């Protein structure tokens, strides 16, 4: 009844489109030679794994046909559809034509590289014996090797697949010149009636699994036969094939058994994450929906949580509909398999130089005033103040991790607080360094926050294990973590807290948890003393509230407060009307950089490991002393705080480091501890207005 | 040339030259290796061992990739460990047999000709615990440090299986092969034959000592982002009780990968596998 699977057909045509791919793999010289053919023969030489493919290329190879008068009979639009056929036959082409391997087999290569060169191997002794014996008995090329190919049975190319392959898509530029493909859609704006399609979404990645094998092809192995049995697995599951399928035992009395080989399965590295909605992109009164995406292969590291990203992949049906009666019948869960990751804050790991990124701190250079034109151009949006935004800098380049050789290790990064009155912009300045610092992260008194400080302990969802959840000091590392409201936190807080600023670890030891678990996070603080506002009849160390002890962590604190002024206050209301008035900043004879080419400025200064002078170092300890000396002898009385420490000798060290990284220079100069010990005094002088 | 499949090893081979080093070593590594007396350096190490009895061959793998002729075997031991150890086993009985025969000697011969010998490698490069081990990493050699969080009791696991018989007076017994137990359904025919009627009988059989062990882990470096990891690790006879709770410690044994049972009903499998160490040495 072929009215049963009733035939239709559609304007595409598969059987052609992969005529049109054979020329494009070798077709191509807009961007060694047709560099897919050369980047096949790094396959070839065994060099690289994964095959990123760019639509960016594909269309204007079409145009190289079309201007040509040639039919382009368009990829584009049938591959952001249906992709999953693509991905699974334009890999076919690169099997039937690869260069053929250069750096022979040797010993120092990764195992799995000689397993398939045997399979293959014997794949060709097969048609080689085969065609001989038929030639022999007692008897044209596409004749009789049609008869080798039919009779014998082989390992299939999916089996030999060196790689594994994946496509990128084409950004907004490449559809507006020449005139779509990959809107940023929202996880709420998905609309369901997009599976199949490859999209684009962005989002927080909240959480992830670890990357553990998933199998993608079973080997079993049979004694009787010799011959191998290749099961595909698909789904979530599988059921063992003991009973033997092998063509020498189907035509047999005894069945006889077979093992799997753990080795000869084809895995892939299997991961997957939630993306929550990106919230200023939810409705109103709406809430952050969640999507599930999976990862195959090579990728799978490249996402990491509490990180903004686009992902770019093809979205995708699972069997999945409730519990039975919850129902109406053939529903799917829903998926997206990962294809291509870029994130809009980077990771500071990945740094190299190539033709476009050096320029770009060049440019920033040559202007000079390097640390002043930062400065300012952290948060511009807020009124002047420069000496805490000049100490933000730093906090972001953070001196140096120094490890003795013998079994010590001193926090080569700052700790700050930014004390102060209401109407000071606080939270402004908090949320401008989270935006301008990857892995930053933002903080509040109250509620979660013991948790929310801590690791928790989670049964993980996906698979039978338990896992630890960092909180914000964990969910942050190698980067800021900003607390407000900050006097607000309690003892199971500043417990915590105190622990971290001290050295990079937090040690926990109740219920389940025993761990010791690495911090590495600078604590930016914001507080405000006990009655909002100061009061000059109170020493400091009765103003503020803070325990000295927890308070000498901190390498500066800022009393950021304010006092009532006939001129100054009028500059200000001109800045808040101004871009009030409009979005932009004031028509200074300067610009305020772009975040981002200051990002990578400072990747780049934290390369930098420089190294003091004696002419400072015996400066260094000079000042010390006289502060030391002064701070104790005389600074007991009235406005006198604290005292002078070791750990204020450090923090001048650790500043005087990143000044020197600032300046991109490998040696730190007596110039430089002379403007270090400047925002350590500066930072109090405001208390005498 | 000989060839085992999947494989780059040639048993005969390695043979000639795991023992033409093993008659010939001297720490070179102190002249080779880096920029750091003796003399026949293991040989004094195997005839030390004849009459202490500790069957144990503990094995320094840098050995290996300093001298000269076997950086050839240090990529396969690491890469191969579970058939590149069964050689060591048996080149090292046949290799402590030259040291006999080259021997007046007393009666050792009548025991460690039955007697069996074996190798623990431990001294190879440091990894990034259980994240780096992509599963490229699967089946070969690895190490960890950490610590012990807890272990669980010794489990018995099957090594000789046995049967007894319904009638007839004949039990049987079968080795175990790679995981499973081929239960015969005839009954001996020989003998006589019932279809179906016999008996696997519990205690009568022969039993390896097994233990679980979980490891909390540490590694040298950490990515920014991580977090503790509780590592499931086995370990057999010969290692029981060896290493417990709140010890820091060196760990050497083989990635591996199983699957596990979705439930106690039926045989579905989750293709979304687990994965543990088998141990091999601990330092
Ligand atoms: N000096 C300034 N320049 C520009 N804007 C300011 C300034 N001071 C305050 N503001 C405005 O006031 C708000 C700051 O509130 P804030 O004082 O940070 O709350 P908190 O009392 O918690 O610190 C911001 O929205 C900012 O726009
Ligand atoms: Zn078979
Ligand atoms: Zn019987």
């Amino acid at each position: 009844m072929s009215a049963a699977l009733p035939s239709i057909q559609l304007p595409v045509d598969y059987n052609n489109l992969f005529n049109e791919i054979t020329d494009f793999l070798v077709t191509f010289k807009q961007d060694k030679g047709p560099k897919y053919m050369a980047m096949l023969q790094k396959v070839a030489n065994r060099e690289l794994n994964s095959v990123i493919i760019d639509l960016d290329d594909i269309l204007q190879y079409q145009n190289e046909k079309f201007l040509q008068g040639t039919q382009a009979d368009d990829l584009v639009s049938a591959i952001q559809q249906n992709a999953n056929h693509f991905t699974e036959l334009f890999c076919r082409a690169i099997d039937n034509n690869m260069p053929l391997p250069t750096k022979e087999i040797d010993y120092k290569d990764d195992v799995l590289d000689v397993i398939l060169n045997q399979r293959r191997l014997r794949n060709e002794r097969m048609l080689s014996d085969r065609t001989n014996e038929i030639r022999s008995e007692n008897l044209m090329n596409d004749a009789l090797r049609e008869v080798v190919e039919d009779e014998t049975e082989l390992f299939p190319p999916n089996l030999t697949r060196r790689y594994f392959l994946y496509f990128k898509p084409l950004s907004q530029n490449c559809a507006r010149r020449y005139r779509i493909s990959s809107k940023p859609l929202s996880v709420r704006q998905i609309k369901g009636d997009f599976l199949g399609q490859l999209i684009t979404v962005r989002g927080i990645i909240t959480r992830v699994s670890d990357v553990k094998p998933a199998v993608e092809v079973i080997a079993y192995t049979c004694d009787q036969c010799g011959y191998e049995v290749f099961q595909e697995v698909n789904s979530r599951t599988f059921t063992p094939l003991s009973e033997c399928t092998s063509e020498e035992c189907s035509q047999n009395q005894t069945k006889g058994q077979l093992f799997m080989s753990t080795r000869a399965s084809k895995f892939s590295a299997f991961q997957e994450c939630k993306i929550q909605e990106l919230s200023q992109q939810v409705p109103v009164g709406h809430i952050p929906r969640s999507l599930n995406i999976h990862v195959n292969g090579t990728l799978v590291r490249s996402l990491s949580p509490g990180d903004i990203v686009d992902v770019t992949g093809i979205f995708l049906p699972a069997p999945y509909t409730g519990f039975k009666a919850l129902k109406a019948g053939l529903l799917t869960e829903t998926y997206l398999e990962a294809q291509f990751v870029r994130q809009h804050k980077k990771k500071f790991a990945s740094f190299s130089l190539t033709s476009d990124v050096e320029e770009r701190v060049m440019e920033l250079i040559t202007s000079g005033d390097v640390y002043n034109r930062l400065a300012k151009s952290i948060a511009p949006e807020i009124y002047g103040n420069l000496d805490v935004k000049k100490a933000l800098l730093l906090l972001l380049v953070g001196g140096v991790d120094k490890r003795v050789g013998d079994g010590m290790k001193i926090r080569g990064d700052i700790n700050v607080c930014l004390m102060g009155d209401p109407g000071v912009a606080k939270s402004q300045l908090l949320k401008a360094i989270c935006k301008i610092s990857p892995r930053g992260v933002y903080t509040t008194g109250k509620g979660s926050s013991g948790v929310g400080l801590t690791a928790a302990v989670m049964k993980d969802p996906v698979t039978d294990e338990m896992i630890l959840e960092g909180g914000a000091l964990v969910l942050a590392d190698n980067g800021i973590c900003c607390i407000d409201e900050f006097d607000k936190m309690d003892e199971s807080d500043r417990t915590a807290i105190h622990e971290v600023m001290e050295q990079q670890t937090i040690s926990i030891s109740k219920a389940g948890i025993n761990t010791t678990l690495n911090a590495r996070t600078s604590i930016l603080a914001a507080a405000n003393p006990l009655y909002g506002r100061y009061n000059p009849r109170l020493s400091p160390l009765d103003n503020i509230n803070l325990p000295a002890a927890l308070l000498s962590r901190f390498d500066i604190l800022f009393l950021m407060l304010d006092i009532p002024s006939r001129d100054d206050d009028e500059k200000l209301a001109e800045h808040v009307t101004y871009v009030h008035m409009h979005n932009k900043q004031p028509d200074l004879d300067f610009t305020p950089v772009e975040p981002s080419k200051m990002r990578e400025y400072i990747a780049y200064a934290k390369t930098k490991r420089p190294v003091m002078s004696e002419a400072v170092n015996d400066y260094v300890v000079q000042a010390y002393i006289r502060l030391r000396q002064d701070s104790k002898r005389e600074m007991d009385s009235k406005f006198s705080f604290g005292q002078a420490t070791p750990r204020t000798l450090l923090g001048i060290i650790r500043l005087s480091q990143a000044l020197a990284k600032l300046r991109l220079a490998d040696m730190v100069d007596i110039d430089d501890v002379e403007e270090a010990l400047r925002l350590v005094r500066v930072s109090k002088e405001s208390l005498y207005q | 040339l000989r060839i085992i499949w999947g494989t780059n090893v040639s048993i005969q081979e390695c043979t000639t030259n795991f023992r033409n080093f093993l008659m010939s070593f001297k720490y070179k590594f102190r002249k080779i290796l880096d920029e750091r007396d003796e003399e026949l350096y293991y040989i004094k190490q195997l005839n030390e061992m004849r009459e202490l009895g500790t069957s144990n061959l503990n094995l320094d793998a840098r050995n290996l990739l300093a001298y000269k002729q076997t950086e050839d075997l240090y990529h396969q031991l690491l890469n191969y460990p579970q058939e590149v150890i069964s050689i060591m086993d048996q080149t090292i009985k046949d290799c402590m047999v030259s040291l006999i025969v080259d021997n007046n000697l007393d009666y050792d011969l009548d025991e460690i000709e039955t007697k069996f010998y074996k190798v623990r490698p431990y001294n190879v490069g440091s990894c990034k615990g259980m994240r780096e081990l992509n599963p490229n990493d699967i089946d070969k050699l690895i190490n960890l440090k950490g610590l012990v969080l807890r272990s669980t009791p010794v489990i018995p696991d099957m090594k000789v299986a046995f049967f007894k018989c319904n009638v007839c007076d004949h039990t049987m017994a079968v080795e175990i092969d790679r995981g499973v137990i081929q239960e015969p359904a005839r009954c001996e025919r020989i003998d006589c034959n019932e279809p179906n009627s016999m008996s696997l009988i519990h205690n009568r059989c022969s039993f390896a000592d097994k233990q679980v062990i979980k490891l909390q882990e540490t590694p040298d470096f950490v990515p920014d982002g991580q977090t503790p990891h509780s590592i499931s690790l086995c370990v057999y006879d010969e290692l029981v009780d060896s290493c417990r709770a709140g010890d820091r410690i060196e760990v050497t044994g083989t990635f591996r990968s199983i699957p596990i049972r979705a439930n106690s009903r039926q045989r579905v499998l989750k293709s979304l596998y687990k994965t543990y160490v088998d141990v091999v040495h601990v330092k």
